[PDB]
RNA sequence: CCGAGGGUAGGGCCCGUGACUGGGGCGAAGUCGUAACAAGGUAGCUGUACCGGAAGGUGCGGCUGGAU
RNA sequence: UGGGAGAGGGUGGUGGAAUUCCCGGAGUAGCGGUGAAAUGCGCAGAUACCGGGAGGAACGCCGAUGGCGAAGGCAGCCACCUGGUCCACCCGUGACGCUGAGGCGCGAAAGCGUGGGGAGCAAACCGGAUUAGAUACCCGGGUAGUCCACGCCCUAAACG
RNA sequence: CGAUGUCGGCUCGUCGCAUCCUGGGGCUGAAGAAGGUCCCAAGGGUUGGGCUGUUCGCCCAUUAAAGCGGCACGCGAGCUG
RNA sequence: GAAUGCCGGCAUGAGUAACGAUAAAGAGGGUGAGAAUCCCUCUCGCCGUAAGCCCAAGGGUUCCUACGCAAUGGUCGUCAGCGUAGGGUUAGGCGGGACCUAAGGUGAAGCCGAAAGGCGUAGCCGAAGGGCAGCCGGUUAAUAUUCCGGCCCUUCCCGCAGGUGCGAUGGGGGGACGCUCUAGGCUAGGGGGACCGGAGCCAUGGACGAGCCCGGCCAGAAGCGCAGGGUGGGAGGUAGGCAAAUCCGCCUCCCAACAAGCUCUGCGUGGUGGGGAAGCCCGGGUGACAACCCCCCGAAGCCAGGGAGCCAAGAAAAGCCUCUAAGCACAACCUGCGGGAACCCGUACCGCAAACCGACACAGGUGGGCGGGUGCAAGAGCACUCAGGCGCGCGGGAGAACCCUCGCCAAGGAACUCUGCAAGUUGGCCCCGUAACUUCGGGAGAAGGGGUGCUCCCUGGGGUGAUGAGCCCCGGGGAGCCGCAGUGAACAGGCUCUGGCGACUGUUUACCAAAAACACAGCUCUCUGCGAACUCGUAAGAGGAGGUAUAGGGAGCGACGCUUGCCCGGUGCCGGAAGGUCAAGGGGAGGGGUGCAAGCCCCGAACCGAAGCCCCGGUGAACGGCGGCCGUAACUAUAACGGUCCUAAGGUAGCGAAAUUCCUUGUCGGGUAAGUUCCGACCUGCACGAAAAGCGUAACGACCGGAGCGCUGUCUCGGCGAGGGACCCGGUGAAAUUGAACUGGCCGUGAAGAUGCGGCCUACCCGUGGCAGGACGAAAAGACCCCGUGGAGCUUUACUGCAGCC
RNA sequence: GAGCUAGCCCUGGCCAGGGUGAAGCUGGGGUGAGACCCAGUGGAGGCCCGAACCGGUGGGGGAUGCAAACCCCUCGGAUGA
């Protein structure tokens, strides 16, 4: 049947992307958090 | 006037459509139209603030001249009479001798090829606009400004009219389409005659689908829902209301008046609406 | 080939009969009231409408076959 | 051909009397209603009186035992559109007539459909009396309807 | 109650005997035929349908007869639902 | 040593289930250490509106070549989407950017919010919409509208010539639009040819033929031809298009009108550039100087912004054209020709799937285009088949029970069962014919029948062409032939009568309910005069609505028909400038503290004092409610009638053992041999009833009842047969479960149902195929039930608050 | 977090074939003129049959599945809400 993951490169970058994170206060604390934890990538990688 | 159909489907039995016998021009004036932003009853938050709306036919908005005191003294000719899907009335195309074109809403009896005009010196003739001060007492009028230079606000639905009962001071006394007796300022403009397409109220939609075409989505009763949804929700099997009949938001809906008590216009309303 | 008729299927008319149900006629001495004939005690009759245990009443309009 | 009388019919316009309601004033202890009363209404200011406003319906005197129409029926006043009819003159056609099964049309009230409109009146209905009772007569209320438009119904003591 | 699946049906039986039939008896208000009542007896047998979820019951047509109960109201790691 | 403990390791079940669509395989020859599994060949089968081909998304080297086989691959493996290495993606014209706007997003101005932030005009962003210049063939192991060949085209810069009042983010025109149906003429594609080109072929009884088999084109600038779209010319006035304007709009006058003209597309032709089959021979080469023509069918695509009808009335902006203003007219723009200039990103490959989403090489899910032929009335349906692509990554045997999917069945024909559940029957087309009832449409495919193939003969009309031939398309009549049977295969309704519910088409509990539920047109009540009411938001601001009472909110009811009675005492709502109560505030009789005192400070009655409540009215398609007892008629029985108690008022019409009736399978009637269901009635309605609508109603229904016909393996009552499993052999090899086990029956006993205790009986040791009575078998710390001063959703005249409103 | 699902907004796309035959228009008849009747034309519809597409009615299978909702037969809608 139709499942829940239907990938979409534009939907991915616009929803979870770096600039979406930087626009809102909760988005920045996400990056701040993941930087503090030492995540190798702060944001889903997407080809574009 | 109201066409009927033979019962060749279950819905054609009752379905009626307007005769459109007054329309002379079947495509709009390109310079007087602009896109109508369909909202679906959603505000700038994206929230449904008026329920059960959406899905109706695409429409172009026709810019309508509700002032007419722009062109005092400049006569116009009645060029055509056209369909307007944004309102119940029909609209009238005017070729001003200026060469300017505008739409007005078509009064009953307006004939294509007639001259109309607006202003204090205007003839008391269907389609002419004067300030309320200068129209004889007893004349049926429409498209009435509520305040001077603020635009026609009253009596523009199909078939409606307001009658001039009398005047006192700077104010005249009108009987609105609802039957309210109200003072309106004498400088306010209005157009003599009643709005056309009187047979509009005798149309039978005939089936659910016509409601869907008009942008009207199905309306679900309170008694049909659950208590989390509505005062009338719940119950085992069917159920009477079991409380004063109420809106989705609590307030009572059988007689409870809701006009603001201290509203400054109360001084100008003489008698509340009839019936 | 036609062909008495037989069979399958569907219709039309008539007759008998049917739990029950509707009013009708008739029936020496039932119960309720008194509508009509006298202005019959609210003049009557009336077509229609609504109503009431029942006759009836009432509205609207009509007739005199209505009295004084 | 020339004339006449008429509530004949249809459409639109419009005039005053009256009733109800609304607003203002002035004023107070009742008004109303009946055989008698009660219900009802009134000091939260009614009834009676004056000025103002809104709306509906019906047209007083003329008015008659009168007039018009085939019948049902038609009554303020004005204009338009239209039918029938009578008299005069003796001008034209030359029996072109009478009746009329079917057909078609009109057809009071009440009633029905869809819009209106709603002052007065008033089936139903409520209340007060009367009464053994009173699903009545009498009184206080009162919804359809009565009014307009379109479309049905097609009945009658539709009678001379 | 850190679960013993709960009616009825179908399938498959097996047991008890307080015996419905068939076998053997005594008594009879047993002439015969046919019944009644009781004793012995569990080997075998104990039908098909209409109605209702039904068990049960009633009815139709038969029959030697159309028995009553137990087996977790026998039997859902066998079916049904 | 236990915590259904935690982490790891290893067992048991077990050489067991399974190895992922039943489209299917067989042999030969290669390679190699090794082969059912890799390569090649021949035979066989499967898809063919795909299981073929091309885009898009997503994936991200998986593409090609060489060398490999530990792991991955459900077996094997020499193979591979796997490992290692090398190679491979080429554009002014294709897609996107250097262009435009849509929703939306952002957002100078501005507005709002404790902070964070929320809004917001223009503007900006934003595409699969608008706009814009490349088609055919060749080439690589792997890219190609990209390289190459041929023939075309766009933009920018500069120059030359000619021309003109040039000039814009401003004005205007245009761009520019729906649904259904559709004309003419084309092209795509296809069928045929006794014509043209071709390596060949004569078989097995016949045929050397007007034989069989193969092919018979693609692209193209100017010009020309056919078919279309678009489009009036001139003049005078002008106040309107937020400056100007010669443009546009409006008025008038002249001439031209289904034209013509001009302009723009499509198709055809066109210099020219290509391609080119079977068959044979080793992808190639040949065929080949390949031929490249005629007729027919023909689009949903093209001309296109075509036409007609209808109502629900169908984006924007730029490119483009025109008007002008600053400015400038050494300019600048327009046209023609020439040279030069032309950037960034994608391009491999998979793409209905083994490369995407589903943890898997997973019978599931995934948007667009092409989708050939013949027959069957049509078609994308069905059968077979082309091009192309596959035989689904375990096999070989055997021919038990039992399971699945399938075929048939004597006599009977629903006796099966909760139920005809299931499975039969019927089945397309043409013709004949078709009932109650009805809202006149329908019911209707009612029901029920007849026909259906092939051959010969005669003949009617249409399309093309020419009017004729040919080809193609609808038919009509007559005579015959064969079989059990002619929609001979495949695809393709069983029917009827009568109830309940719901008017209807629709909608729903994604994943146990599709319904009688929700919706629905229609009816009513009610609120709302516009800065509307109402809704979201602290606000600003939005929606309502660029709407205005024939409109918008809320509520109930639910097409339509005939109707919708009585109660306003209580609750709600509506009306009521009196009276009653009423907070803060006003007022200050009168007291108190303190000071020598002036004073400072505190308490405080009458009285004035809103809404709300009380009070007086109205109001039911507002919340709601609509009696009891006793008696009475000349047979009996029963009460039209009466008496009395109570009520705010005592249930009207219609309907009734009902989706409602407890007693109940009520009683009577119909239907049946028999009817707890069904239908029709009666009425003591436990406990119908009038918009939580009452009573009906044609049509409709994968709804739920009852009956009949047809026909059947549902059944009496089972039998046989087919394939896929089960079984045996080789390969790979799980699982829940598991205190340990050397794990029998009876009658007892035991915490009350014992393999484990007692007594007795029975029993050599170990398996395999089978059946499910026990192991109170497994699974899930019972959902029922109770308990916990556990939790959560919901309600209200429970308490107490808050929003909101007054 | 609305890449599942629900509704709405913007912009595109899809719906083989066959069947029924409303209004209108034309002609004829009719009448004082009409209503209206007949034939032809026409091609309306939350109309009919049926693929794609969208569904999920009944039954069977599957149940440590091919699948954490699937497969087969059957069935509903298919110009419209
Ligand atoms: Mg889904
Ligand atoms: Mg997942
Ligand atoms: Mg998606
Ligand atoms: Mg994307
Ligand atoms: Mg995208
Ligand atoms: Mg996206
Ligand atoms: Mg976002
Ligand atoms: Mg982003
Ligand atoms: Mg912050
Ligand atoms: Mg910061
Ligand atoms: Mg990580
Ligand atoms: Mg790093
Ligand atoms: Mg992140
Ligand atoms: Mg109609
Ligand atoms: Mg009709
Ligand atoms: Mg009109
Ligand atoms: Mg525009
Ligand atoms: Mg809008
Ligand atoms: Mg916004
Ligand atoms: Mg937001
Ligand atoms: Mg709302
Ligand atoms: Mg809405
Ligand atoms: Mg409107
Ligand atoms: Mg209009
Ligand atoms: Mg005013
Ligand atoms: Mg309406
Ligand atoms: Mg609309
Ligand atoms: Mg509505
Ligand atoms: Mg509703
Ligand atoms: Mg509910
Ligand atoms: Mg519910
Ligand atoms: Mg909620
Ligand atoms: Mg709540
Ligand atoms: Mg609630
Ligand atoms: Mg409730
Ligand atoms: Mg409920
Ligand atoms: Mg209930
Ligand atoms: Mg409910
Ligand atoms: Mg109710
Ligand atoms: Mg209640
Ligand atoms: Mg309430
Ligand atoms: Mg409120
Ligand atoms: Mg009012
Ligand atoms: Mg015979
Ligand atoms: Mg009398
Ligand atoms: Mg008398
Ligand atoms: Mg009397
Ligand atoms: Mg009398
Ligand atoms: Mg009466
Ligand atoms: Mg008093
Ligand atoms: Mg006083
Ligand atoms: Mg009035
Ligand atoms: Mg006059
Ligand atoms: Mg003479
Ligand atoms: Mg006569
Ligand atoms: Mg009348
Ligand atoms: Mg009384
Ligand atoms: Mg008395
Ligand atoms: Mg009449
Ligand atoms: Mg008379
Ligand atoms: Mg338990
Ligand atoms: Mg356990
Ligand atoms: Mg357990
Ligand atoms: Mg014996
Ligand atoms: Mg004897
Ligand atoms: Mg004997
Ligand atoms: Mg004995
Ligand atoms: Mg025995
Ligand atoms: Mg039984
Ligand atoms: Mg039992
Ligand atoms: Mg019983
Ligand atoms: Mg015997
Ligand atoms: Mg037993
Ligand atoms: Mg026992
Ligand atoms: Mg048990
Ligand atoms: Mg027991
Ligand atoms: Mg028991
Ligand atoms: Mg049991
Ligand atoms: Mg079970
Ligand atoms: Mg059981
Ligand atoms: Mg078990
Ligand atoms: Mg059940
Ligand atoms: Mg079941
Ligand atoms: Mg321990
Ligand atoms: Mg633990
Ligand atoms: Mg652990
Ligand atoms: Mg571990
Ligand atoms: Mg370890
Ligand atoms: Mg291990
Ligand atoms: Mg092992
Ligand atoms: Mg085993
Ligand atoms: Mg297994
Ligand atoms: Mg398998
Ligand atoms: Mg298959
Ligand atoms: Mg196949
Ligand atoms: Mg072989
Ligand atoms: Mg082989
Ligand atoms: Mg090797
Ligand atoms: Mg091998
Ligand atoms: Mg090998
Ligand atoms: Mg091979
Ligand atoms: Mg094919
Ligand atoms: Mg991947
Ligand atoms: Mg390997
Ligand atoms: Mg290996
Ligand atoms: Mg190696
Ligand atoms: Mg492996
Ligand atoms: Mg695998
Ligand atoms: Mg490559
Ligand atoms: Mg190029
Ligand atoms: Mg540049
Ligand atoms: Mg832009
Ligand atoms: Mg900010
Ligand atoms: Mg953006
Ligand atoms: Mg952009
Ligand atoms: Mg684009
Ligand atoms: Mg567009
Ligand atoms: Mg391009
Ligand atoms: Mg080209
Ligand atoms: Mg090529
Ligand atoms: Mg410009
Ligand atoms: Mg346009
Ligand atoms: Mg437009
Ligand atoms: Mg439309
Ligand atoms: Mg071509
Ligand atoms: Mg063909
Ligand atoms: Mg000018
Ligand atoms: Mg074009
Ligand atoms: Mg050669
Ligand atoms: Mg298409
Ligand atoms: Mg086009
Ligand atoms: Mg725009
Ligand atoms: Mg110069
Ligand atoms: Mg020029
Ligand atoms: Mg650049
Ligand atoms: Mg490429
Ligand atoms: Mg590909
Ligand atoms: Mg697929
Ligand atoms: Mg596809
Ligand atoms: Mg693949
Ligand atoms: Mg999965
Ligand atoms: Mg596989
Ligand atoms: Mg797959
Ligand atoms: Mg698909
Ligand atoms: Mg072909
Ligand atoms: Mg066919
Ligand atoms: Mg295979
Ligand atoms: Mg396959
Ligand atoms: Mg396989
Ligand atoms: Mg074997
Ligand atoms: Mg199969
Ligand atoms: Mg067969
Ligand atoms: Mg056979
Ligand atoms: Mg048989
Ligand atoms: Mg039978
Ligand atoms: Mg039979
Ligand atoms: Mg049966
Ligand atoms: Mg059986
Ligand atoms: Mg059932
Ligand atoms: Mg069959
Ligand atoms: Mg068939
Ligand atoms: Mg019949
Ligand atoms: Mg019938
Ligand atoms: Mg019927
Ligand atoms: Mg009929
Ligand atoms: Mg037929
Ligand atoms: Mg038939
Ligand atoms: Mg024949
Ligand atoms: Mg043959
Ligand atoms: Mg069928
Ligand atoms: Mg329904
Ligand atoms: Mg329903
Ligand atoms: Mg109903
Ligand atoms: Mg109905
Ligand atoms: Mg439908
Ligand atoms: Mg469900
Ligand atoms: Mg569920
Ligand atoms: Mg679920
Ligand atoms: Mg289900
Ligand atoms: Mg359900
Ligand atoms: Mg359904
Ligand atoms: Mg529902
Ligand atoms: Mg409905
Ligand atoms: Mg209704
Ligand atoms: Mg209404
Ligand atoms: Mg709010
Ligand atoms: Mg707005
Ligand atoms: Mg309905
Ligand atoms: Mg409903
Ligand atoms: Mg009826
Ligand atoms: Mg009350
Ligand atoms: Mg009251
Ligand atoms: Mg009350
Ligand atoms: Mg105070
Ligand atoms: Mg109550
Ligand atoms: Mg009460
Ligand atoms: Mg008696
Ligand atoms: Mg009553
Ligand atoms: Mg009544
Ligand atoms: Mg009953
Ligand atoms: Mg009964
Ligand atoms: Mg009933
Ligand atoms: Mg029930
Ligand atoms: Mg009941
Ligand atoms: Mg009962
Ligand atoms: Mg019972
Ligand atoms: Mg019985
Ligand atoms: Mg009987
Ligand atoms: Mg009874
Ligand atoms: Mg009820
Ligand atoms: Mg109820
Ligand atoms: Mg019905
Ligand atoms: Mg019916
Ligand atoms: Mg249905
Ligand atoms: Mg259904
Ligand atoms: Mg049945
Ligand atoms: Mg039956
Ligand atoms: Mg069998
Ligand atoms: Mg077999
Ligand atoms: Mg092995
Ligand atoms: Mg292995
Ligand atoms: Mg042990
Ligand atoms: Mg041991
Ligand atoms: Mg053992
Ligand atoms: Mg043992
Ligand atoms: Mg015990
Ligand atoms: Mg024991
Ligand atoms: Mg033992
Ligand atoms: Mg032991
Ligand atoms: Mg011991
Ligand atoms: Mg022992
Ligand atoms: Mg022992
Ligand atoms: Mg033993
Ligand atoms: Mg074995
Ligand atoms: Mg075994
Ligand atoms: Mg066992
Ligand atoms: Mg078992
Ligand atoms: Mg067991
Ligand atoms: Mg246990
Ligand atoms: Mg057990
Ligand atoms: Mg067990
Ligand atoms: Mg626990
Ligand atoms: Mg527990
Ligand atoms: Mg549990
Ligand atoms: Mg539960
Ligand atoms: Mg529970
Ligand atoms: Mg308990
Ligand atoms: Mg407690
Ligand atoms: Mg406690
Ligand atoms: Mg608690
Ligand atoms: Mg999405
Ligand atoms: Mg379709
Ligand atoms: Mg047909
Ligand atoms: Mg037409
Ligand atoms: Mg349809
Ligand atoms: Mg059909
Ligand atoms: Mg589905
Ligand atoms: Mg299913
Ligand atoms: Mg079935
Ligand atoms: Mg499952
Ligand atoms: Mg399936
Ligand atoms: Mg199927
Ligand atoms: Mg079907
Ligand atoms: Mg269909
Ligand atoms: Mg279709």
């Amino acid at each position: 049947m139709k499942r829940t993951w239907q990938p979409n490169r534009r939907k991915r970058a616009k929803t979870h992307g770096f600039r979406a994170r930087m626009r809102t206060p909760g988005g920045r604390k996400v990056l701040k958090r993941r930087r503090q934890k030492g995540r190798w990538r702060l944001t889903p990688a997407v080809r574009k | 006037a109201v066409k009927k159909f033979k019962p060749y489907t279950p819905s054609r039995r009752f379905m009626t459509v307007a005769d459109f016998s007054e329309i002379t021009k079947t495509e709009p004036e390109k310079s007087l139209v602009k896109p109508l932003k369909k909202t679906g009853g959603r505000n700038n938050q994206g929230r449904i603030t008026v329920r059960f709306r959406g899905g109706g036919h695409k429409r172009l908005y026709r810019i309508i001249d509700f002032k007419r005191w722009d062109k005092v003294g400049i006569p116009a000719k009645v060029a055509a009479i056209e369909y307007d899907p944004n309102r119940s009335a029909r609209i009238a195309l005017l070729h001003y001798v200026d060469g300017e074109k505008r739409y007005i809403i078509a009064p009953d009896g307006l004939q294509v090829g007639q001259q109309v005009v607006a202003g204090p010196d205007a003839p008391i003739q269907v389609g002419n606009a004067l300030p309320l001060r200068f129209i004889p007492v007893g004349t049926v009028v429409h498209a009435v400004e509520l305040e001077p230079k603020k635009g026609a606000k009253l009596a523009r639905a199909a078939g409606t009219s307001a009658q001039i009962q009398g005047r006192e001071g700077d104010y005249v006394i009108l009987r609105l389409p609802s039957g309210e007796l109200r003072k309106v300022h004498g400088e306010c403009y209005a157009t003599v005659g009643a709005v056309g397409n009187a047979d509009h109220k005798n149309i039978v939609l005939g089936k659910a689908g016509r409601s869907r075409w008009l942008g009207r989505r199905p309306h679900v009763r309170g008694a049909a829902m659950n208590p989390v949804d509505h005062p009338h929700g719940g119950g085992e099997g069917r159920a009477p209301r079991g409380r004063p009949p109420a809106s989705p938001w609590g307030w009572q809906t059988k007689g409870l008046k809701t006009r603001k008590r201290r509203k400054p216009s109360s001084r100008f309303i003489i008698a509340r609406r009839k019936k």
